[PDB]
């Protein structure tokens, strides 16, 4: 929920109430009866906690940010899931006698150095999950460097198609593809469906870009696709524009129909909103609130 | 001499039955509960005793 570690490293190692040991600014901007709420509240504490606080302003103490600087570490590895969070107490109990047993001028001064590149150099962890190359850009573009640039009917196609399927596993942070066996897979959600068989798929469309085909035939693709094949079909469509392909190869047959798919759903949606919220406007049988519903949609 | 009343029945060559339909009646060889969108997308143990 955090977005940096060491805020709560400064959360679990400081005190919550103004002292004069670590935060002098605020501790002594109160003994001079100089505040805007509540100013006149430091002369009506008795010499109990005046001396104790007054003393220890004008001159301060000298504590060891030793146990503090490594919370700014401990947490920053755990936040990135590289120590399990049941084994911290573990390596703090580690660290802390790692840098006392070898503690020197420079040891205090090189921790200081990496409580903040894991706060302004941590970046990098903002930046892919946005660009999403943990699994989507150089691990496509391994599967992008195994396909043949070789294809005998539609050239120009082929190299569109692809173009188009970067572009959805980078418009998209939860989709990644992987190396699962001697074949690479992409699923459209962590933990998520529709993994489909990248590998088998594009095999599939290899020999397949130019057909041609005409508008009078339905049910001759059970022999010649394949139902993930007809899924990333699916899964290209509402990321492929009227230009990829055009009118009339069978891709057009495919990938033009199955965003009208898809467009009648983005609005029969809207549809199915209305009618399970006027069952309760009326008074309907809940259960025979869907029945009906379902089969005036498909 | 005083006494009390036992009354038993005697039934053979058949069997109970409690078929799944709302109303308990059968109207059809599927019935009403049965192509109910529950109980055919979801799954429901029994704990019968």
């Amino acid at each position: 929920q955090q977005v940096d570690p060491a805020m709560l490293a400064a959360l679990q190692s400081q005190p919550s109430g103004v002292t004069p040991s670590d935060d002098w600014a605020a501790a002594m901007d109160r003994i001079l009866a100089l505040t805007t709420r509540n100013p006149e509240a430091f002369r009506q504490q008795p010499q109990a906690n005046r001396f104790s606080a007054i003393l220890e302003a004008v001159v301060p103490s000298r504590t060891n940010p030793t146990h503090e600087k490594v919370l700014a570490i401990v947490n920053a590895l755990t936040e990135s899931k590289a120590i399990r969070k049941d084994e911290a107490g573990l390596i703090y109990n580690a660290l802390l006698e790692r840098v006392a047993r070898y503690n020197s001028t420079n040891v205090q001064a090189n921790l200081d150095r990496l409580t903040t590149d894991v706060r302004e150099a941590v970046a990098q962890r903002e930046r892919f999950m946005h660009d999403t190359n943990l699994g989507s850009q150089v691990a496509l573009n391994a599967f992008l460097s195994t396909l043949p640039a070789n294809v005998p009917r539609g050239q120009e196609d082929y190299v569109s198609f692809i173009s188009a399927l970067r572009l959805l596993v980078a418009e998209v942070p939860q989709s990644e593809v992987y190396q699962s066996g001697p074949d690479y897979f992409f699923q459209t959600s962590r933990q998520g469906l529709q993994t489909v068989n990248l590998t088998q798929a594009f095999k599939n469309l290899q020999g397949m870009w130019g057909v041609r085909a005409p508008v009078g035939d339905r049910a001759t693709i059970s022999s010649l696709l394949t139902p993930n094949t007809r899924l990333l079909l699916l899964l290209i469509a509402p990321f492929t524009n009227s230009s990829t392909i055009s009118r009339d190869s069978y891709l057009g047959h495919l990938i033009t129909l199955y965003r009208e798919a898809i467009g009648q759903t983005q609005v029969d949606e809207q549809t199915f909103q209305e009618i399970t919220s006027v069952s309760r406007a009326l008074g309907q049988q809940d259960t025979g609130s869907l029945e009906a519903t379902l089969n005036f949609l498909l | 001499v005083p006494s009390l009343t036992q009354k038993k029945f005697l039934c053979d060559r058949t069997m109970w039955r409690i078929p799944f339909s709302s109303n308990f009646m059968s109207m059809g060889a599927l019935t009403d509960l049965g192509q109910n969108m529950l109980y055919a997308n979801s799954a429901h143990a029994l704990d019968m005793t």
